[PDB]
RNA sequence: AGGGGGGAGUACGUUCGCAAGAGUGAAACUUAAAGAAAUUGACGGAAUGGCACCACAAGACGUGGAGCGUGCGGUUUAAUUUGACUCAACACGGGGAACUUUACCAGAUCCGGACAGGGUGAGGAUUGACAGAUUGAGUGUUCUUUCUCGAUCCCCUGAAUGGUGGUGCAUGGCCGCUUUUGGUCGGUGGAGUGAUUUGUUUGGUUGAUUCCGUCAACGGACGAGAUCCAAGCUGCCCAGUAGGAUUCA
RNA sequence: UGUCAGUGAGAACAAGAAAAACGACUCUUGUCGGACCUACUUGAUCAAAAGAGUGGGAAAACCCCGGAAUCACGUAGACCCACUUGGGACCGAGUAUUGCAAUUAUUGGUCGCGCAACGAGGAAUGUCUCGUAGGCGCAGCUCAUCAAACUGUGCCGAUUACGUCC
């Protein structure tokens, strides 16, 4: 009774990436780590995996 | 090769003088102006 | 003398006969036809008249047993996909196929399952995704990570479409062959109860139901012939990519 | 094998038919050349296979639009009645070419093996009477690439019969 590959994933976000930078006294800063030089603006953020970071959409090599 | 008036690619493709009419046989599919008299 | 066909001229009895046999003569059981005549087809080691180097004569060239290519059969194998088998199978399926083509085999994938009518919008079963893993496939299918998200993709039914799957004995179209010969059919009239026949017939001629003649047939329609395509000779057209003639050189 | 006859050379001489165009670049007020062939020259101060540049064509233009096989040849060529110097099929090594991918795919190539078969081949059986049979070559076809196949054109070109129905 094995279907092998393909299943439901249920993943990605919840209410996470809720808003931009919170404000109304001073700006406090994002959940994650920055993306230098995206082409879709800085609303994209980079992975934490193996001390490397990677942009899942603009596909850059940048590390921490 | 491959054919453009079928997608079969088998039952033989004519590419002589830049035409295909042998994946739909020309006896059935005439009015190309050809005739037999001899 | 006979009362469907077999059983049977058998059985039993009885009379005749030297014997072989003769006369008389059932039943049990079984079967749905047996039989008569004529007609139209097919076949004949039947007859007659004709026609074909797919028939033969005379005789030129091969195949048939070698070494090769190709197809088929057999066996084999994971699969050795399959149609076709005297001729109208077998260098055939315009089929000289290696991955593609591909039926078939070894594995993975897609939605094409569209169509939401019964459900999940945001954050979904999702679209796209580096690394890690998955696995032949760092492939992003998948699973983890994290990112990119239209809400179409996704959930359940019904519905669906796609197919080189079978059936050519469901079928259309097309092709092969019967048949490369001269054959085919109706109206009106004649004959027969009818099925049928005459027309389409003795003779000669021709590849020819091609002709002339004749006749219970008369007048017709197709195939044949002819019209077409190509070749050989030629007129007219006729010249700058067609090619020669004379002189100058 | 002696009626191309087997290895060498030179001469004269053939006909249909195939081909081209990518939304790919560049070009403008609405757009041109590259996937076809063949020519010519380097490819020999040193092979073949094979590299590249220039040049023309949509074909009666493509260089003479058309050529080398059958054939001719005594140039006083070589072989010479042998399974060979007649034939190839197996087999190993090398290299270049084609392609999305080659696993002899490549194959027009080198050079081994040939002294591996086979000597016109039992019975049986095929099809043609004239420019035909037979012999020979070329192109088209299929298409990453290969034709002992198929289709078409041309060349050399007879013997017998022109009767019968067995």
């Amino acid at each position: 009774p094995i279907h092998r590959h393909k299943l439901e994933k249920m993943r990605a976000l919840k209410y996470f990436k809720v808003t931009e930078n919170d404000d109304g006294s001073f700006k406090v800063e994002r959940t994650r780590d920055e993306c230098p030089n995206p082409v879709c603006g800085a609303g994209v953020f980079m992975a934490q995996h193996k001390d490397r970071k990677y942009c899942g959409k603009c596909h850059l090599t940048y590390a921490a | 090769r491959h054919c453009v008036i079928c997608s079969n690619q088998k039952a033989v493709i004519r590419k002589y003088e830049l035409n295909v009419c042998r994946q739909c046989f020309r006896e059935n599919a005439a009015n190309i102006g050809f005739s037999k008299l001899r």
